[PDB]
Formats: structure tokens, C-alpha cells, sequence
């Protein structure tokens, strides 16, 4: 059963909603929420994850924003609305993986803090791609509906 | 009790009441304040004695045996008044039923039984419940159904708004054995009254009531509409529109589904929004989810029919029974219309 | 005779300027003296006319209009449709009656026509939406009733009874 | 304004003559019109004092002490042990009323030390021992109230309401 | 046990200096255990004042002032005009009772001059306009009571138990 994933979707959405401060960032994330789950389940989780990270521009600023967001709920994601939206989606995925015990919050938060470890994080993801794809679908669909409902069409 | 008085006698009670735990627990609290009774004696004096060390003691013992044990005292007047009020209700719902294309089987003091076409059910209930509490959008035969009373053209007669009233509605094929329909209506409301709790508003806070429901069933599609969402039912003189407000919602919805404002899919797409709505508790997120579900299956783009906010967080706490009831109101708003629009195939 | 003004009391926001004798004489019937609204008239066989509010002439006995009675005359552009009747200040079915009247009254009453080109069924409605009663106690009360807002700091005792004594039968048409 | 000092009714003798004149104020209220004692102001909140007969304060409102409403001037040994209050006369504690009063009064109150180092308790007693139902009356009622011995000789009606009316809790201290 | 002294709560800070020791002995009569103030005390017949906020003595049948028990002395220099009493603890008036008795206490009470020079006018007063009500919770139950607000973060519960418990009278002049 996956009924928990609606609570999870709601809180993660509240996060990445009150993080993206400019409304263009919100509408960009809306487009991401729509198309990226389609891509995940048509192409695969690993290809789409590579595509996401490549468009998220994981620098030190973005990654401390993400980590503080895991913790704070006062963080704010800046930096070129396309990139900030792809990073919001990256956070959605990582937040599921954490809050459901697939990646360990400690290992992940470490990996976003150092560069030798980003590669190992990506490798760890690759090794669990079947499980992540199987288990994240309901959560992602809920997020997609939430964005369609709460963020205004562009 | 303390308000049932008026004028000055009200104060006579408005002080004497709490002086039990609030005071020395015995017949000396009021003796201090008793004097505003004797403050009217000499204009045409008739009384024999003014030494009231008894009528303060007796008006204390009275309330003591009834607040020490918080029941009421019953009188012949109590009973006869209630039975009469039941008879006025009898008349008024006898007019209600056949106001629609109804057919009484048994109109009773506090109960009823009828057969109606599947088009006149909700609108009936919506008034018959209200009318039972005493409220009229109409003159029925010649009785004026005012707020709280049923005034027979000069005779304001008290109705029973505080009394709850549940409903049980079965949408039965004409080629169904009446034995079963009667049994599974009686038992439906029979255990439905005694099984289903819902999130209610007592003293301002949130409680879980247990009665004043309005149950439906098509053939395996049960639905439940609460009717008060407040406890007591109408604690204020204008609470008389809290009652059966949900069926007003269902009427405003069903009225617009078929007028070509809202698609038919409104009741097939809730199975996609239901999970988020019931997983939400931030009532503006839920408001926006509902607004989106309303808008995404609108035939125009310009209909703006909104549900009240208070109908968002209520939860139908049914427990441990092989009957299937959705645990959130809007799903029941959906299923009621499922039934009713299904009662036409 | 002493000309009067019968203010009809619906929830309509159109009672602005229809009483034109603000003080004028010496006694207005509907009186508020430290105990609420008294000297209250209620005329049966009538209802409101929300579209340009009046007392609609009907025949129903359960219909009525619960209006107040003061000394006035509307806007000096009437005596065309208004009800201009005099009775000897006795037949007035008055509620919360504390005193009698001058034994003769000329009252100008808003009085429309049935205007029958559609169905007309009675609708009983009340006063609600406390901003509603609060919009009229500044719309009409301070104008006619000066004894409020300065002699009664029990402002609710006069705002209360309205929500339980000031009904009116509508039309909703 | 008029002075009205309060006096108890004990089985012992503590009020024989403690006021200069028996009339005092210009008009009395507590009188005898053939129907028992009348217009008796009573003190609630204080207690009856037997030994060193005075008015002593306790903290139990169960204590009811019935007395008499005498008036006059306090003998010039008081007002430095006495304490007086002046109230709008709707603040009295009267039982057996025979008509109202609208007059501010200067109610002299006796005072006793609350004996702040001891356990003080009371017992429910009504006046008894008919050798005592005929000995307080010959001290106070004869002198103050001129109406007795000048308007009624039938004192038997007051020979009964001393064992039932003037009920003060005993002390036993 | 202890020589108890009283603290009532007017709508202001009129009783703050009469709490000197604030600890005195060990236990109290008043209870405050997670659910508001239990075993609250009260005197009948007195009324708070604004200027010289002490409890005026009255034979008013309506006066009563309620308050809390706190340990100490007012000053150990007054009681030329302060009323003090010892009683064996069976003459108590605990409002909203929950607990047991505290062994034959003495009691202090604030007291004012009855002062027969002005028309007393006391009205029933309750607690309102919260701005003054906070600081006393930080002055009556925080720097004084060390188990309350060191155990229960629910300030919204007790503040309801406070706003509807201390019902007192006052002259307002
Ligand atoms: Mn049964």
C-alpha cells in the first residue's frame, strides 16, 4: 500500500512551493512536474535522473539550499528558473528516497556536501533504480496533480 | 434553566444557580440575594409570611437533586407538550410528503415511511429535516413554519429543533421483494444511527457526534450525509440554516451537472483527487484541489460553484463493520449523486 | 391630524432617504427608552417589495410587514402609489405597547401593486448577517432616533431584539 | 441621611442602654404593626458575639445572625472601635419587608477583635429557656420603639418570634 | 501552620506588595495542577478599590471578591487597619474545590476604610483587556508559584480558567 505517499507528496510540495520564490520558477516547476514523470516511465529512471541532474546545475549554493530545505523549510532556491525548477524536482525525488528509507539521510546529505561522493550517490541510485522506479510512481503522480492544481497555468 | 426565566425572576435564578460548588454548598448562598424577591411586596399585599428560609432552601434542593444528578425533572406538561409538538409535526410532514409525489405508509410522531420518485428525495429531506426542527420556506397546508415554532396562523406552537432526526433512503427496483427492502431500510438506519460517528463542532471545538445522519443505498453503494455539524443542533436562533446544508450543496451540484455546465466525469474523476483531499488538512490546499477538480471537467470554463470550507475536514468515523463507507464527506457527496443519478437506469 | 411615516424594514440597502420629517413634531411612536424597541406596528396581509421596497398588497393572513411608525412624509414627490390611510389610532395592532396614541393617525406607507404578470407565492424571511442590522442602525437609526448612541451604552439590547422580533415576509420573485 | 446602628439579641444582656436618645433619626422603618417584627435590617458576613458581646468578624458565610435595627448616637465610647458605612440603600440585607425605602443611610457597625490566635467555631442554637424569652424585650423594645406600650399591649405575638426568628449561632469560646 | 495572607486579582496590579515572603511555610490550600487553579479562595462582603486597592467592608448582600492564597506577611507593620483571623480550618470557602485542608490556619485579608463619606457603587467585575492579565501571570504564578508554568506549556487552558473565575466587585471611583 502507498497511501502514505499522499502525505509525503503534500509536505514535499509545500517545501518546494514555498522555496521557489519567483512565480516563473513555480510555473517552470509545474512544467517539470508534468513532463518528467512521463519521461521517467517511458524512458527509465536512470536516463531521466541523468537528464535532471544535468539541468539542475548542482553547485555549492544550490546544494546547501537543498540540504537546508531538507531541514529548515525557510530556505529559498534562487538561480535561473529553469535550473531552479529542475533542482526542485531533484529535491522531490531525493526527499521521497529519504523519507521512505531507500537512501539514508546521512549518506545522501554527506554526498551533497562533497564531490567524491556525488558520483557514489549516483552509483547508489543506479543500483536501486528498479526499486525507485517501482515505488516512486504514486508519489510522483500526486506531485504532478498537486502542481497542476496549486500553480497557475502559464 | 437559568435563561428560561425573564424580567427579574431570571436574576432570581441567574445568581442562585451556581452557588453550590461556587458557594458554601448549602441554603445560605441565596439568603443574601433572596431579598430582590421581597423587593416588590407591598402594593396589594396578599402573602401570609415573608420568612423565607424554606423557599430559598427548596429552590436550592430542587436544583441540587437535578445538578448533583444532571438530568431534567419531567412533568405531565413536559410529556403532553412533546406529544402535541409531535402531532403538529405529523400534520406538517403529511403535507410535505404529498407536496412531492409522495405516498405515506406510516406518518408517526417521530418517525415516517413513504415512497417517492427518485427525483424528489433530497429536496424532500432537506425540508422535512428543517421542517422537523421548525423552519419554513413555505406555508404547508395553512401552518406557518417560523423559526423554532410552528405558528398556526396565530398559535405559535413550539417545534423540536433540538431533537435530532435521522433518515434512511433506499433506491429500490420495483421488482424487488418488499420484505427485504423494508428490513434493510430499518436495519440500515437501525445500526447506521448506532454505528457512525462524524467530526462535529461542540462548544466551538471539535467533537465526534453519533446521530442525525441521512443514509442512502442504491444496491451496494451506501452513502451518508450528516445533517447538523453542530452540537446542540441549533444553539442560536439563526442556526436554522446549519441544518441539512450539505443537501443544499448536493442540490446545487446535481442541478448544474445536467444543465451542461459540468461534465458527467465529475463523479468519475473524484477517484483521482480523493486521496490528496483526504490526505490534506490545510483547508486552502483542499479548497484549491476541489476547485481544480471542479474546473477540469467543466463544459464551459466560467462556472464557479464552490463548496464551503467547513465541509472539508469532517470525517465519517465508521468502525468495525462489513459495510463500506468512505471516511470523508466529499466522497459521500459524490456517492449520494452516484446513487441518485443511478436511480434512473 | 398628525401625519406619519411607516418605515418598512427589509434587509434592502434602499431605505436611504424616504423619511423627510426627521424631528418635525413632538412624538414619534416607535420609542427606544433604555429598554429597547417598543411601540412596534405590524400590519398583516402584506409583504415586502425588495425591488424598490414597499408593502405589497396581498390577501394571505399569515403574511405581514413588521415596520416602524414615525411622523413623516416621503420626499414630496408622491401621493401617487403610497398608501395614504387614516385610522383613529386605535386599531393599531402594536407589539410591546407601553402607551396609547393621539386617537387619530394619518400614515404614509410604502404601497406597491401586485404587478401581476408572474407567480407570487409567499416567502418568510428574517433579518440576519449582523452587518445587515449594523448597516441600518447607521442608515436610519441615528437619523430618526437620536436617543440612541448617547443615552444607551447597552447598544446590544437594542441590536438584539431586532434579530428576534423584526421579521418580514419577502417575495423572492 | 440618617444614622442606623445595629444591635444583636443575645440570651445574655449586652444592650440595656448604649444610645443617648431612643429616636435618633427623623423617621424609623423597623416597627410593630401587629404582624411580628418588621423591616429588620440584618447583618450577614459578621458573627454574633456572646462573651464580650460585640460584633466579631469570621470567614464563614453560613453564619446568619438576626437582630434589630435601632438608631441613634453611639454613646461616645466608639467610632474608634466602631466602623461605619454609608450606602445607597439598595445594599441592605432586610427580611420581612413592609414597604421600600429610598434614602441613603449611615449604618453604624460594631466591631470586635477576630481573636487571631485561636480556633473559633459556632453551633446552631435558637433562643430557648423561656426564662429568657421575656428578658431581652424589657431592655430594648420598651425604650426605643415608642409604638410599644402606646399602641399594643398584646406582646404575646412577640413572645413567640424570639425562639424562631432571632436565631444566632452559639460560640462556646 | 502558617499565618496565611490573601491575594485577590483585580483588573490591575492593585495587589503586588502585600506578598513579602512569597514562600513562608511549605504547602498551601490553593491547588494549581495542570488544570487551572483549584481550591481558590474568596471573601464575601468586600470590594476592591482602584486608589487604595484594599477590600472595603460592606453589608452589601452582593459583594464578593475572590483570589489566591500565597504565603508570607503583608509588612509586619500594618494591622492598625488590616483584618486578621485564625480559624480551625472548618470555616473555609474554597471555590472550585479539588484538595484537602491545611491544619487550622490563620488568615490575613486586605482591608479599606468603610469611610461613610461617598456613595458606594459596586458592579460585578470580571477579567478582560488581557494586556494587564499577562504580567500578573508572570507576577502571581511565575515568580511565586514554581510548579505552575514549570510543568504545563498550555497557557491557553489556564487563561480560560482565569478569565472566568475571579468574579469581584469594585467602586470604580
Ligand atoms: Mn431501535
Amino acid at each position: 500500500l502507498y497511501e502514505e505517499d499522499y502525505k509525503l507528496a503534500l509536505e514535499a510540495f509545500k517545501k518546494v512551493f514555498n522555496a521557489l520564490t519567483h512565480y516563473g520558477a513555480k510555473q517552470a516547476f509545474r512544467s517539470r512536474a508534468r513532463d518528467l514523470v512521463e519521461e521517467i516511465y517511458n524512458s527509465g529512471f536512470i536516463p531521466t535522473f541523468f537528464y535532471i541532474i544535468s539541468k539542475a546545475e548542482l553547485n555549492s549554493d544550490s546544494l546547501d539550499s537543498l540540504i537546508s530545505l531538507f531541514s529548515s523549510d525557510n530556505a529559498i532556491l534562487r538561480g535561473s528558473d529553469e535550473n531552479v525548477s529542475y533542482s526542485a524536482y531533484l529535491f522531490i525525488i531525493l526527499y521521497y528516497l529519504i523519507k521512505r528509507g531507500i537512501i539514508e539521510q546521512k549518506f545522501l546529505i554527506q554526498a551533497l556536501r562533497c564531490e567524491k561522493t556525488r558520483l557514489d550517490l549516483i552509483d547508489k541510485l543506479y543500483n536501486l533504480a528498479p526499486i525507485i522506479s517501482a515505488k516512486i510512481r504514486t508519489y510522483l503522480l500526486a506531485i504532478k496533480r498537486l502542481s497542476e492544481a496549486l500553480i497557475e497555468a502559464r | 434553566l437559568v435563561n428560561a426565566g425573564s424580567g427579574s425572576i431570571v436574576d432570581y435564578v441567574k445568581t442562585v444557580l451556581k452557588c453550590i460548588r461556587e458557594n458554601l454548598n448549602k441554603c445560605s448562598c441565596a439568603e443574601k440575594i433572596y431579598s430582590n424577591e421581597v423587593a416588590k411586596v407591598m402594593f396589594r399585599v396578599n402573602v401570609e409570611k415573608a420568612n423565607v428560609e424554606e423557599e430559598v432552601k427548596n429552590s436550592l434542593e430542587y436544583f441540587e437533586t437535578i445538578l448533583n444528578e444532571g438530568r431534567i425533572i419531567v412533568t405531565p406538561a413536559w410529556h403532553v407538550s412533546i406529544s402535541s409538538a409531535l402531532n403538529r409535526g405529523l400534520l406538517v410532514e403529511l403535507e410535505l410528503v404529498n407536496k412531492h409525489k409522495g405516498f405515506v405508509i406510516y406518518a408517526g410522531g417521530d418517525d415516517l415511511l413513504a415512497m417517492l420518485p427518485v427525483d424528489e428525495v433530497l429536496d424532500f429531506i432537506k425540508e422535512s429535516r428543517r421542517a422537523f426542527a421548525g423552519f419554513g420556506t413555505e406555508k404547508l397546508g395553512n401552518m406557518c413554519l417560523e423559526n423554532g415554532f410552528v405558528r398556526i396562523n396565530n398559535a405559535y406552537y413550539p417545534s423540536l429543533p433540538i431533537v435530532g432526526r435521522s433518515y434512511s433512503v433506499i433506491i429500490a427496483h420495483y421488482a424487488d421483494p418488499l420484505f427485504f427492502v423494508i428490513n434493510d431500510s430499518y436495519n440500515l438506519l437501525e445500526e447506521g444511527k448506532e454505528i457512525i460517528r462524524y467530526r462535529v463542532m461542540y462548544n466551538g471545538e471539535y467533537k465526534d457526534a453519533k446521530k442525525d445522519v441521512a443514509i442512502f443505498r442504491y444496491q451496494g453503494l451506501t452513502s451518508v450525509i450528516p445533517l447538523s455539524l453542530k452540537r446542540p443542533i441549533v444553539s442560536s436562533v439563526s442556526d436554522f440554516n446549519e441544518i441539512a446544508s450539505i443537501i443544499d450543496v448536493i442540490l446545487e451540484l446535481k442541478k448544474r451537472i445536467d444543465e451542461g455546465r459540468i461534465s458527467v466525469s465529475l463523479l468519475y474523476d473524484y477517484e483521482k483527487y480523493k486521496h490528496l483531499i483526504v490526505a490534506s488538512d490545510e483547508k486552502y490546499l483542499t479548497e484549491f484541489l476541489v476547485k481544480d477538480w471542479i474546473k477540469r471537467n467543466s463544459l464551459r470554463k466560467h462556472v464557479e460553484f464552490t463548496i464551503d470550507e467547513k465541509l472539508y475536514g469532517v470525517r465519517l468515523t465508521i468502525e468495525n463493520y462489513p459495510i463500506k463507507i468512505p471516511n470523508d464527506l466529499i466522497s459521500n457527496i459524490v456517492y449520494t449523486l452516484r446513487i441518485i443519478y443511478g436511480g434512473e437506469k | 391630524s398628525t401625519q406619519r411615516e411607516y418605515v418598512f424594514i427589509p434587509i434592502t440597502n434602499s431605505i436611504t432617504i424616504d423619511v423627510k420629517i426627521t424631528i418635525g413634531g413632538s412624538d414619534h411612536i416607535t420609542n427606544i427608552d433604555e429598554r429597547g424597541i417598543h411601540n412596534v406596528l405590524v400590519i398583516t396581509g402584506y409583504a415586502v417589495d425588495e425591488k424598490n421596497g414597499r408593502l405589497v398588497p396581498t390577501l394571505d393572513p399569515c403574511d405581514y410587514v413588521k415596520g416602524i411608525l414615525v411622523a413623516g412624509t416621503p420626499q414630496q414627490a408622491q401621493s401617487n402609489d403610497f398608501l395614504t390611510l387614516k385610522l383613529p389610532a386605535n386599531k393599531l395592532y402594536l407589539i410591546r405597547k407601553k402607551g396609547n396614541i393621539s386617537d387619530d393617525l394619518k400614515i404614509y406607507i410604502p404601497y406597491s401593486s401586485p404587478d401581476a404578470r408572474n407567480s407570487m407565492k409567499t416567502k418568510p424571511v428574517s433579518i440576519s448577517d449582523d452587518t445587515i442590522v449594523n448597516n441600518i442602525i447607521k442608515e436610519v437609526f441615528d437619523k430618526i432616533y437620536n436617543i440612541t448612541q448617547k443615552e444607551k451604552v447597552k447598544i446590544e439590547k437594542v441590536k438584539e431584539d431586532i434579530k428576534e422580533l423584526f421579521s418580514y415576509y419577502a417575495l423572492e420573485q
